[PDB]
RNA sequence: ACUCGUGAGAGACUGCCGGGGUCAACUCGGAGGAAGGUGGGGAUGACGUCAAGUCAUCAUGCCCCUUAUGUCCAGGGCUUCACACAUGCUACAAUGGCCGGUACAAAGGGCUGCGAUGCCGUGAGGUGGAGCGAAUCCUUUCAAAGCCGGUCUCAGUUCGGAUCGGGGUCUGCAACUCGACCCCGUGAAGUCGGAGUCGCUAGUAAUCGCAGAUCAGCAACGCUGCGGUGAAUACGUUCCCG
RNA sequence: CUGGGUUUGACAUGCACAGGACGCCGGCAGAGAUGUCGGUUCCCUUGUGGCCUGUGUGCAGGUGGUGCAUGGCUGUCGUC
């Protein structure tokens, strides 16, 4: 909707971090193929069983996949069934092994890109968004080590035909403060009318991080 | 005038480039320079996105490529080596002026 | 032996202040090989004008950076300190003529979308 | 500065081989677009032939110049209640220098000669003497002046 | 710069007719041959299929297909 | 554009007529610009990651 | 003077006097007299009969006359447009030979800005 | 002991005094000070209008094509033209043109790319290698405006360089339609421009060149950064527009 | 755009009929696509995994439309 830029775009080298570190001579091409390849196989597995980031770093020849579940059991099922599946689709997809390692994260409701999926999900549900959005923004402000939170849920909403673009916020949401350290969700939903957008920040706290 | 003009991809990158420059010196046991002030400058990129009719917000989005110099002088091949035989970010494309 | 710094722009320079006769050795010039203008000369010896020592102190400087007239401004700062160093009573006499502070005046950081520093581009009306 | 107060004058320091404000002003005007050393030249040769034409000081023939062409009344334009008076205001020394001195280089580019050098010593002979095109335009700005005095009662 | 299609029978062609000296039409039978330097303007009758015309080959023709100085594809439609 | 065609036209051709682009990432033939050897797909993916050399978008 | 059937200028140098032929110009004439040797400052009202006939003999012998050249570059311009090729079609319809912009420049070739 | 391109700290916080102001914010002057009253300059673009730009970055509900509107190939076109509009370069002449001799700037393009000395060349350049994943190497131990000498005598000209013809070069197999550059000749408009209108408040305008984004080869005079030399005005908001 | 090809298509994937040859380097007819010929004939191991080759099948493919349906990015207003 408006012309607000990505904070984590912006702060990508200043307060966040990059999801993909590495530096290759001519190489560097086939290893974001790789990287993206990678990132369509687990897109639908991962986002049934909930996802928030895929930190890819690349190693003499090999790979180091860190993907942070916050639902552990669906994904990580019969030994030898779900994970070692997935592994060896990425492994043969790929020209290389794939030495899947997993990190569980602390709490879903901190996480931005988490509390978008959770609210999409609930979305296409068929459910009230507003409720949803409310419920959200309660469990992502019951002292989640937070400060505030904006909840954005545009597009065809309601399955209606006019793009209402529900502005929710709660506590204290700067974006031209640069000692923020917000994290920034964007997610997209497909539901049987067309896409919808949602947009997450979640202000943490005013730590530094230098 | 020599030594340098080159440039690098980040910031962070070519500090601790020349961060391990310093402390491999160092430890080598040679030498320091004295440091000057000297601003970097605003890279060329101004690529669209689609060969379609989007002129409107066209122009760019500046690529941040903050660039720091070390001059040195009085060469010792100890130094020439010590310097030469490895660079650990390798992400700086360093050129020599 | 004293020595101060001089700034400019993008420019530096060196000085060391001592007595003996007027002159102006450059690095691997003359006084007139580096100032051909002609008025980077009076510009450089405005310090020494307003307190006649032109031919009483050396100047031995070494400079790196900028043209003629950067050079020229960072060699009367360099004189300016070392005359506020050696002479404090003739401090106020180089500080009337506006010296003894490097003009904050200095190249800006040209703009996006535009032609040069604070110049938009020519469009006419429709 | 633009409607926030007057600006510092500059502290600019005498011309060292003729020390005046005003030649150096001439000068700063008379510049090229960097050309410093070469109008600097440009004028010291002017004034040579002045001074080899005339036999004084360049420095003082300059300054009767000045104070002969100086328009002591300048018209200007306001619009007082729906309808435009040219009503002349008193003007400042700066100012009317200021001028005269762009006049001047005005009619001595214009002036049709061998060279520029040559072409700046005739406007100054010219204005010194009364006879130029200097102060045929001053006595038409003062004609004008004194026609449009009908109109000076506001001094706003 | 490999071994490109020079017609190594126009080449060797091009090649004694340089060597006699003789100026005469040379009767080609390729059309994309225009590269090797060896060919000194030698006026090359090409066959587009049709007939041969003589036409003469110039510095900025050096390059350009054979059969294009006139346009091969007859079609004016008038 | 697979790994066959890939190898066949990346190394010496057969005829040197045949020197179209033949990208890496996608190995589509064609509708790739040889200005950065790539398909505007992936070409925008690295260049809203920071990956590819030197593009980017509105800001102004 | 009456060199080859031009007059030169009144007062002018030697290298701007010989830019009057239509083969010879600035560095044309440099190039002659530094081969002929002789100077290039002189003027065009100093000059003998005998520098002349050593002058004209030199660039008719290593150049072609005037007149050679214009009517060479008049039969070259007709064979061209006889032929029959794209420089031929240029020069017949007016246009540029080059093949450069010709949608609102090319006015030195197309002659006035008429419009119609 | 000398300019601290890597880290931190100090220094601007109306710090203090006076006229003030409601002795509340806040204004002016002064002392130290590099900056004195958000220091000079940017990143930082709120709710929303233009049913704003994008279904050719990509996804995208719906319709449509499938022996086709999917795909390759050889040629042509996007670069065409009796005209008009927009943005830039060349200038229109003596603060000038040409020749010879001369000084400092920051910014790097480099691995199938840069490439100095030499051979010979009017010159692109044919020979080529010491040296480079980064100061031994071009972009020089760095240019143009800038300074000294000679000449042109103020004119459609030694100003301006386009069209055009002849002698060539850099790339790649392929340069009139299909780049650029060099040598010779050819020497047109342009004499600072009406009605209208644009940009500029200090390192700003002006003027000068350097470098780069992609290319094996350039339309690149454009777009971005860089600095060389570097001006005049600032009664005021009656007044044109927001 | 002109004309010749490939058309389960240049390019992904599930379900069937035969395979060990596709895949690699060159020659011939052409502008080339394309067709053809010559040197190699799989790696596992009997259940068949990978490969494409010819015939079917769901489909690929659309730079075709619809920003008066959207996601995402952002322009003037306005750095007011
Ligand atoms: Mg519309
Ligand atoms: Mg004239
Ligand atoms: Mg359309």
């Amino acid at each position: 909707m408006g012309q607000k830029i990505n904070p984590h775009g912006f702060r990508l080298g200043i307060t966040t971090e990059w999801k993909s570190r590495w530096y290759a001579d001519k190489q560097y091409k086939d290893y974001v193929k790789e990287d993206v390849a990678i990132r369509k196989l687990l897109a639908t597995g991962l986002e049934r069983a909930g996802i928030a980031d895929v930190e890819i770093e690349r190693t003499r020849d090999r790979v180091r996949v860190d993907i942070h579940t916050a639902r552990p059991g669906i994904v990580i099922g019969r030994r030898g069934t779900e994970a070692d599946r997935i592994r060896a689709d990425l492994e043969k997809l790929t020209g290389k092994q794939v030495q899947l390692n997993i990190l569980e994260v602390k709490n879903p409701e901190s996480q931005a890109q988490l509390v978008a999926q959770g609210v999409a999900e609930q979305l296409s549900n068929r459910v009230a968004f507003r409720r949803a959005m409310r419920k959200a923004i309660q469990s992502a402000m019951r002292q989640p080590n937070v400060k505030g939170i904006r909840v954005q849920c545009s597009g065809r909403l309601g399955g209606a035909e006019m793009s209402r673009s529900e502005f929710y916020r709660e506590g204290r949401v700067p974006l031209h403060t640069l000692r923020a350290d917000i994290d920034y969700g964007l997610y997209e939903a497909k539901t049987t009318f067309g896409r919808i957008g949602v947009k997450v920040w979640i202000y943490k706290g005013d730590i530094v991080g230098g | 005038k020599i030594r340098i003009r080159l440039k690098a991809y980040d910031h962070e990158a070519i500090d601790a480039s020349a961060r391990k420059i310093v402390e491999t010196v160092t430890r080598t046991g040679a030498s320091v320079v004295g440091p000057v002030p000297l601003p970097t400058e605003k890279n060329v990129y101004c690529v669209i996105r689609s060969p379609h009719k989007y002129k409107d917000s066209r122009e760019h989005f500046e690529m941040r490529t903050h660039k720091r110099l070390i001059d040195i002088l009085d060469p010792t091949p100890k130094t020439v080596d010590a310097l030469m035989r490895i660079d650990l970010p390798a992400s700086v494309d360093v050129n020599i002026q | 032996p004293i020595q101060t710094v001089g700034r400019r722009k993008e420019a530096v320079v060196r000085v060391r202040l001592v007595p003996g006769t007027g002159q102006f050795n450059l690095d691997g010039r003359t006084l007139e090989n580096y100032f051909p203008n002609k008025v980077h000369q009076q510009l450089i010896k405005a310090p020494l004008v307003t307190v006649d020592r032109v031919d009483q102190f050396d100047i031995y400087a070494h400079l790196d950076g900028g043209g003629p007239s950067g050079q020229a401004g960072a060699l009367r700062l360099a004189i300016a300190r070392a005359l506020i160093l050696v002479q404090p009573e003739d401090r106020p006499a180089l500080k009337k003529a506006g010296f003894l502070t490097r003009d904050p005046r200095a190249i800006e950081r040209k703009k996006y979308g535009l032609k040069k520093a604070r110049k938009a581009p020519q469009y006419s009306k429709r | 500065m633009p409607r926030k107060g007057p600006a510092p004058k500059r502290p600019l320091v005498n011309d060292p081989v003729y020390g005046s404000q005003l030649v150096t002003q001439l000068v700063n005007k008379v510049l090229l677009e960097g050309k410093k050393s070469l109008a600097e030249r440009i004028v010291y040769g002017a004034l040579e032939q002045a001074r080899e034409k005339t036999g004084t000081d360049p420095v003082v023939t300059l300054k009767r110049a000045l104070d002969n062409v100086k328009p002591a009344l300048e018209v200007r334009s306001r619009r007082v209640g729906g309808a435009t008076y040219q009503v002349p205001v008193e003007v400042r020394p700066d100012r009317s220098t200021t001028l005269a001195l762009r006049w001047l280089v005005n009619f001595s580019r214009q002036r049709r000669e061998k060279t520029m050098v040559e072409r700046l010593a005739n406007e100054i002979l010219d204005a010194s003497n009364g006879l130029g095109a200097s102060v045929k335009r001053r006595e038409d700005t003062h004609k004008m002046a004194e026609a449009n005095r009908a109109f000076a009662h506001y001094r706003w | 710069k490999k071994g490109p299609f020079v017609d190594d029978h126009l080449l060797k062609k091009v090649d004694v007719q340089n060597e006699k000296n003789t100026k005469q039409v040379i009767k080609t039978w390729s059309r994309r041959s225009t590269i090797i330097p060896d060919f000194i303007g030698h006026t090359f009758a090409v066959h587009d299929g049709r007939k041969h015309v003589p036409v003469f080959v110039t510095e900025a023709m050096v390059g350009h297909k054979l059969g294009e100085f006139a346009p091969t594809r007859t079609f004016k439609g008038h | 554009a697979k790994k066959a065609l890939v190898h066949k036209a990346n190394k010496k051709p057969k005829f040197a007529v045949r020197a179209y682009t033949r990208c890496n990432k996608c190995g589509r033939p064609h509708s790739v610009y040889r200005k950065f050897g790539l398909c505007r797909i992936c070409l925008r993916e690295m260049a809203h990651a920071g990956e590819l050399p030197g593009v980017q978008k509105s800001s102004w | 003077a009456r060199l080859v059937g031009v007059d030169l200028p009144r007062d002018k140098r030697m290298e701007i006097a010989l830019t009057y032929i239509y083969g010879i110009g600035r560095t044309r004439s440099n190039e002659i007299l530094a081969a002929t040797g002789i100077d290039k400052n002189m003027r065009t009202k100093d000059l003998t009969d005998d520098q002349v006939t050593v002058l004209r003999d030199y660039i008719e012998g290593n150049l072609k006359v005037e007149g050679d050249l214009r009517r060479e570059v008049q039969a070259d311009i007709r064979r061209k447009i006889e032929i029959g090729c794209y420089q031929g079609l240029r020069h017949r319809r007016g246009l540029p030979v080059r093949g450069q912009r010709t949608k609102t420049n090319a006015r030195t070739r197309k002659g006035p800005k008429r419009t119609i």
